[PDB]
């Protein structure tokens, strides 16, 4: 437990021995979890000693010791990052990946997926260094069991981070040149390692059609899938987000995950007990049911509507938002028959319950969602049942209380009902 | 189009934005 100024003394001697226990010293202060003093080290001007450490290749424990603290500090908040950045860590680590030592490139690893993992700016920085061959280079083994766990871990989260944001996304080439060992890794039976993946792709596949169309040509869909009925949370969370961004493309990505049978785990899904799993699958389904009328067969052959009417009538209030938007998406797209299948399930109780929440937009997906109903009705010539039934359940009232609103929109919508239906 | 991409709903989100080593 040496002290800032006993550690820059050391590092200012031009002793390397001394200058490997300052910086022992310093990685074991910034190794400890009450407070570790960054910012002082920074101050004291450390963090372009430690760099040059890195390159002494004939004082491999220097290096060592150099690339943990900088790993420490570039592990804090942006400005620590930066200023590791800034002391020139970059080419330093990619340097260091091709070391014969385990644990320093193993540091080098953590170290540039810290950096990576900043942000956009910094993510194409070290790509643009060039550190994804190295990086894909020490995975290029037959197979991966044969590597060591942690280090298979680090490389996985350090990819990861390099597949990370989204303004803007990664440059195509690199995500091309990862794809391959990313789908081996999503393969790979370690569940931090298919944690970790499956984060990769779920960032790789929010954003436009063309990223997600580059992810499912590769196959991914099905071990996503498989992932998604794990009982491992971590491993669930990531590949039901995965699942969701893949849905929000055309529709034929969708039915890819379709195909693969998805659906068939929703169920349990959408009455998982922890709140964002059943948030997350009722948005995934909310995308659906935005579909082609066949998939929306599809989500009803699977009897999942009553599960959609059983979120809709009890769950976290974000829940109801999304299971309200997969009604409207729903009753928009789907047929005659399929209109009357959810209406005959239950679903207006719920919608006409909902009804009396605060927020403005579900307001509107409910309101939409009648109307859409209601057209169906026309279409079938019961418009009156569908009225009676609306009234029974108490929405009548809170249609026309809903007319004065403050917002226009729904204004319109509740005036329309009330003047075409009541 | 009705359907709604992520930050749509709620915001960006994510896990493991930093790792510090602590051995």
């Amino acid at each position: 437990n040496w002290s800032v100024e006993d550690i820059v003394k050391g590092i200012n001697s031009n002793n390397l021995e001394s200058q490997l226990q300052a910086t022992q010293a310093a990685r074991k202060l910034l190794s400890r979890e009450k407070q570790p003093p960054i910012d002082n080290i920074i101050r004291a001007g450390l963090i372009p000693k430690f760099v040059s450490f890195l390159g002494k290749t004939d004082c491999s424990p220097i290096q060592f010791e150099s690339a943990w603290a900088l790993t420490n500090i570039a592990s804090g908040t942006s400005e620590q990052t930066k200023a590791v950045v800034d002391g020139g860590a970059i080419p330093a680590f990619i340097s260091l990946l091709a070391s014969p030592h385990a644990h320093i490139s193993e540091q080098a690893v953590w170290a540039l997926g810290n950096i990576a993992g900043d942000g956009s700016a910094f993510r194409d920085l070290v790509i643009k260094h060039g550190a994804i061959d190295p990086l894909l280079a020490l995975l290029a083994v037959p197979d991966l069991s044969t590597l060591a766990c942690g280090y298979l871990r680090n490389l996985t989260w350090t990819l990861s981070n390099l597949c990370r944001n989204k303004n803007p996304a990664p440059p195509l080439d690199a995500v091309e040149q990862i794809l391959p060992t990313l789908v081996r890794l999503l393969h790979h039976n370690d569940p931090e390692v298919l944690a970790d993946s499956c984060w990769a792709i779920s960032y790789l596949t929010d954003g436009p059609n063309e990223r997600i169309e580059m992810v499912v040509k590769k196959g991914v869909v099905p071990q996503l899938v498989k992932l998604l009925g794990a009982t491992e949370l971590p491993i669930v969370t990531p590949a039901l987000r995965a699942i969701g961004n893949i849905v929000t493309g055309t529709d034929e990505q969708t039915q890819k995950v379709i195909d693969a049978g998805a659906l068939a785990v929703f169920p349990s899904l959408l009455t998982n007990p922890k709140t964002n799993i059943q948030k997350e699958a009722t948005w995934t389904m909310s995308n659906i049911t935005a579909g082609r009328q066949d998939q929306i067969q599809q989500v009803v052959n699977h009897g999942l509507v009553p599960f959609l009417v059983g979120v809709l009538s009890k769950a976290d209030f974000k829940t109801q938002k999304e299971a309200a938007w997969a009604i409207t998406n729903y009753t928009s797209g789907g047929t005659v028959e399929q209109i009357v299948y959810l209406v005959h399930c239950g679903i207006i109780e719920p919608l006409m319950n909902l009804l009396s929440a605060k927020d403005t937009k579900i307001i509107q997906v409910i309101l939409d969602a009648i109307s859409n109903i209601f057209q169906a009705a026309e279409k079938l010539g019961e418009t009156e049942k569908l009225s009676i039934m609306i009234e029974e359940c108490g929405g009548l009232d809170k249609i026309e209380a809903l007319q004065r609103h403050e917002n226009e929109s729904v204004y319109k919508a509740s005036l329309n009902l009330i003047e075409k239906y009541f | 189009d009705n359907k709604r991409k992520m930050d749509e709903t709620d915001a960006s989100s994510a896990v493991k934005v930093k790792r510090a080593v602590q051995k």
